[PDB]
RNA sequence: AAGAACCUUACCUGGUCUUGACAUCCACGGAAGUUUUCAGAGAUGAGAAUGUGCCUUCGGGAACCGUGAGACAGGUGCUGCAUGGCUGUCGUCAGCUCGUGUUGUGAAAUGUUGGGUUAAGUCCCGCAACGAGCGCAACCCUUAUCCUUUGUUGCCAGCGGUCCGGCCGGGAACUCAAAGGAGACUGCCAGUGAUAAACUGGAGGAAGGUGGGGAUGACGUCAAGUCAUCAUGGCCCUUACGACCAGGGCUACACACGUGCUACAAUGGCGCAUACAAAGAGAAGCGACCUCGCGAGAGCAAGCGGACCUCAUAAAGUGCGUCGUAGUCCGGAUUGGAGUCUGCAACUCGACUCCAUGAAGUCGGAAUCGCUAGUAAUCGUGGAUCAGAAUGCCACGGUGAAUAC
């Protein structure tokens, strides 16, 4: 879209990047290759768990990973057995000893990433677009939002020409660098197409 | 005679490091020159937005390669050793130098 | 007693040492009339020291460094500006009237994208 | 503009004779962003003027100044019809410039020997009035005072 | 030339640095192509803009 | 005239100068490599040089020493 | 397209393959890998070699290689008028809307219009409306003044020894470097103005009126662009629209158009001397010094993963001499000969250098373009793409205007 990226704009402000690793040009794009994989691994079968985001380091020559999560349970389970698998694996795809970290993020409904999911999850399940983001709003406001705006983009309900629809509650500032919005998309693979959806969260001024 | 540097890419982490650097330093021993400026590097890079023609979108990006140094001439061994192998540097790259 | 004032004009660092006695001008170790004076701030380094007293009434030692010739002038020329303090500031009231003072803030304006050098638009054909 | 007023600081007067207007004549006559040049050729040009016409150096060039700025300029104007000829007052420092671009490309055209001796002799044919900068400063009084009720 | 030890091109002539193109890593594209982040410019973006690169950040000097 | 301070010739073209000047000139060799050089071990061949399509045969001479082999094949097709 | 001689590269002609170049399930055989030879343009087939190791439950696996069957793999193939994502433009113009309330049978209106003012739907007063949201400003970066801390690889004011070079004792005042603070907010005064908003002027102040610049792009329009970056609905190919290789092509050329570079010269050209900058890159990399060469370059080759070393002696500028107004000592295209250098490979089709030739061009029709201050104008330096390539793109500095009635 032609708005510069709230979640892009704001790093150096309010928003702390998602990889905190320094390396020399010699092996940037090495560790940026193998951030990017174990990424795309982890969140593949991490999928259940609705992982909102996930933070890599360098610690002293080894990779540490550490993903904040609604839903422990699943990763952890009983004891460490099912974080023991993935950090082998991880370390294998990354060549170098891992240590992955689970935390725990309460209030789900309140994530960008996790509320598009949501809705991106009804929707290929044939549920009215229209009413899976209208319950987004809600709910979260319920929870304390100072601001929501939801948008839904693509061959809304199956019809012939794509059409976007958003709804917008309360206050979102997008052009106060002071204010914190966590932005997020996601996509959905219906039986008619590929349906976008955009959600912002305005939590506070600061 | 010991000359430590430290790279990052934030200017207050640095400035963490370096001041616990300086602290257990001050602590194990004495003459202490404390963290040098130093130039900050300034990589800068720009590139094409639109996927097709379009040339004039452009993006402006900037890395900011931030650079400490301190020094220590203490006497003792038995200090800088212990110095070292004990602190993690807030995580950012620290080089070991006579 | 020795005096000191910066001097800057678009990144032309200069370093003056006024003081009292009756020499000459020394700019980077050596003379302004030796280092083409005559159209080199011809009349621009010995502004400050025309009006408000003559030129042979206190010695002085200068050196710039960054700049070119009008940038090391008016870099001199705003040091010499904030180095006349000989007795109090009364000779401030005067030099703001002749505008001296203030430094040059105007500078190089970056090079935006799709231009050419700062506001050179390239031209396009047919409207 | 249209909506806020303007107004340019003074450039610094010409160094050692302390001309303002010898500076502003440095300042038309520059090209290219080169004071160096112009200085060199304006003094040149200066001193043989006053050698030549054993006149004094500050007011040499006055009196060809004076001598060569107009009174009024035709200003194309079209109320209701084609472009009338109007003519109008000239400000006090728009005839100075007016004047002062005259004899700058007077000098231009011409091509005796360089720009030190050209801008000498149209100096001097200026103050006898037979050079070309006078040939077309008549041309704006003998077509003065063509329509005056328009506006 | 010394004798003919210049003959000896019997190589797949692929060893030669002439021969990699050094495309991108994600997708790979001839153009559009830096060495720094080894990546391309389309894909850089997303992940300076998702804040993944570290130390990215906009230039407005 | 240019390129170092000595010619470049193909191997398995090289293979074939050898053959044909002990042989004798029995016909002219088809072979692709627009590469080899007309050195004197050739006045008294001919060759046929490719250019995509076919193969065009040409004689080399005297006075073809510093052109290479593939100069004398007219790849622009011309009204 | 931020780098078409191979590759890139799909396209053309040829020579090859059909569970395949790539993922995955199964069977059998075989360490991988390192060396050469025959044919052939190569791919490719066709041999000799060498090798036959870890776990090993002793019927095998994990790393990996060869052959075979079938599910498949594959598509830069079509539809941007099915789409996601991303982007251009109106346009950084100030507008675009929603709650209740009220008016109208209704579409709708109001607010949001009016009197002032502002760069602004910015603010004040009035008012049938009272509030809010997106947008404007403001938070962000950079720049201009000052202060605190720190003082090397940077600096040298006061002192000293000084091959009298900041180079060596030393110090940290200062430039400077980078962290944190102060400051500018119509704030203090005068006048104008419905006494309000605001406007004009003055003082102080480095900076006076969102100080200069950047980032920031509202609701929407153009079925605007991209199925080729990627993803993706539908359709189509699958013994070929898939895959491998050699060469060729994208660099053609009776014409037209767009954007630029170099010139028509004396505000200049040439020779000698000689000034003054910023911002960047560097490990298959930057590559001192010294030696050879009229040259591009070659040998030696320290130092440097960086305020240290290198790229790298900025050009304009100014001090002298020559040319004295011409198709010229301007102008450099074209062309011949001879060379330097990257690379398996400079012929189709690279860059640079030495010698020789020296077209057009003497300011340019209708028409049309950018720019209001460090602006324009003109002069140099760097970076990305990249083995080897710029007059293009991005970026830094020097000199530095004219005119806005
Ligand atoms: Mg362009
Ligand atoms: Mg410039
Ligand atoms: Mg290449
Ligand atoms: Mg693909
Ligand atoms: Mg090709
Ligand atoms: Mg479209
Ligand atoms: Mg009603
Ligand atoms: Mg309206
Ligand atoms: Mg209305
Ligand atoms: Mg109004
Ligand atoms: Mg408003
Ligand atoms: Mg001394
Ligand atoms: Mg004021
Ligand atoms: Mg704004
Ligand atoms: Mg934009
Ligand atoms: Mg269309
Ligand atoms: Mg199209
Ligand atoms: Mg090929
Ligand atoms: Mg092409
Ligand atoms: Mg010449
Ligand atoms: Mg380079
Ligand atoms: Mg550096
Ligand atoms: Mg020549
Ligand atoms: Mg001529
Ligand atoms: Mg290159």
């Amino acid at each position: 879209g032609q708005k510069v990226h709230p979640n892009g704009i704001r790093l150096g402000i309010v928003k702390p990047w998602n990889s905190t690793w320094f390396a020399n040009t010699k092996e940037f794009a090495d560790n940026l290759d193998s951030d990017f994989k174990v990424r795309q691994y982890l969140t593949k079968e991490l999928a259940k768990a609705s992982v909102s985001r996930i933070v890599i380091e360098r610690p002293a020559k080894s990779i540490r990973v550490t993903i904040h999560t609604a839903r422990p349970g699943i990763v952890i389970g009983k004891k460490g057995e099912d974080v023991e698998k993935l950090r082998k694996v991880v370390a294998d795809i990354a060549g170098v000893p891992a240590q992955i970290n689970i935390a725990e993020v309460r209030k789900p409904e309140l994530d960008a990433k996790l509320v598009a999911d949501s809705i991106t999850s009804q929707l290929e399940r044939r549920v009215m677009f229209r009413r899976a983001m209208k319950r987004a709003v809600q709910n979260a406001m319920r929870l304390g939002a100072k601001g929501i705006k939801v948008e839904v983009s693509g061959r809304l309900g199956g019809a012939e020409i794509a059409r976007t629809e958003w709804y917008r509650e309360g206050r979102v500032p997008l052009h106060t660098l002071r204010a914190d919005i966590d932005y997020n998309t996601s996509e959905a693979h219906t039986t008619y197409g590929v349906i976008g959806v955009k959600v912002w969260i305005f939590k506070g001024e600061i | 005679r010991i000359r430590i540097r430290l790279k990052a890419f934030d200017h207050r982490l640095i400035d963490q490091a370096t001041a616990e650097i300086v602290e257990t330093a001050k602590r194990t021993g004495a003459q202490v020159r404390g963290p040098i400026p130093l130039p900050t590097r300034k990589e800068r890079f720009t590139v094409l937005i639109s996927p097709h023609v379009n040339k004039d979108a452009r993006d402006q990006y900037e890395i900011r390669t931030h650079l400490r140094l301190v020094d220590i001439v203490e006497p003792t061994e038995k200090t800088v050793d212990a110095l070292m192998r004990l602190d993690l540097a807030a995580g950012v790259d620290v080089q070991i130098s006579l | 007693n020795q005096y000191y004032g910066t001097g800057r004009r678009k990144s032309s660092a200069a370093r003056v040492f006024i003081k009292p006695g009756n020499g000459k001008i020394v700019i980077n170790q050596r003379s302004l009339e030796q280092y083409f004076g005559r159209e080199t701030a011809r009349m621009v380094v010995r502004q400050p020291l025309e009006l408000v007293d003559m030129v042979e009434k206190l010695d002085l030692y200068i050196t710039v460094k960054g700049g070119g010739i009008s940038g090391q002038a008016g870099a001199i020329r705003h040091g010499i500006t904030r180095a006349l303090m000989e007795y109090d500031e009364s000779l401030r009231s005067e030099l703001r009237k002749a505008g001296f003072v203030t430094r040059d803030a105007r500078q190089v304006e970056r090079k935006k994208v799709g231009l050419r050098k700062a506001r050179r638009r390239p031209q396009f054909s047919k409207r | 503009p249209r909506r806020r007023v303007i107004g340019q600081r003074k450039i610094l007067p010409d160094p050692k004779f302390g001309s303002e207007l010898l500076a502003k004549f440095v300042n038309i006559l520059m090209v290219d962003g080169k004071k160096s040049t112009a200085e060199s050729i304006v003094y040149s040009a200066l001193e043989t003027l006053a050698q030549r016409s054993g006149k004094s150096e500050l007011e040499a060039f006055e009196v060809a100044l004076e001598n060569v700025r107009p009174t009024v300029e035709v200003k194309s104007r079209r109320v209701g019809g084609s472009t009338y000829q109007v003519p109008v007052e000239v400000r006090p420092v728009r005839r100075n410039a007016l004047a002062m671009r005259w004899i700058v490309e007077a000098a231009r055209k011409r091509g005796d020997k360089s720009m030190a001796l050209r801008l000498a002799n149209e100096l001097s044919d200026a103050a006898e009035n037979k050079g070309t900068a006078v040939k077309k400063r008549e041309d704006v009084h003998r077509m003065a005072e063509a329509n005056k009720a328009f506006a | 030339r010394w004798n003919a030890v210049l003959k000896l091109q019997t190589l797949p002539r692929d060893s030669s640095p002439s021969r990699q193109r050094n495309r991108c890593r994600q997708t790979g594209r001839p153009h559009g192509f830096l060495r720094k982040f080894g990546l391309s410019r389309i894909k850089v973006r997303e992940a300076a803009m998702r804040g993944e690169i570290p130390g990215l950040k906009k230039a407005s000097w | 005239r240019s390129l170092k301070k000595g010619p470049f010739i193909d191997l398995h073209l090289l293979k074939k100068v050898e053959k044909a000047v002990e042989s004798g000139d029995k016909k002219p060799l088809r072979t692709w490599s627009r590469r080899s050089t007309i050195f004197p071990n050739m006045i008294g061949l001919t060759i046929a040089v490719h250019n995509g399509r076919q193969h065009v045969p040409v004689f080399v001479t005297d006075e073809m020493v510093g052109h290479k082999l593939g100069e004398f094949a007219p790849t622009r097709t011309y009204r």
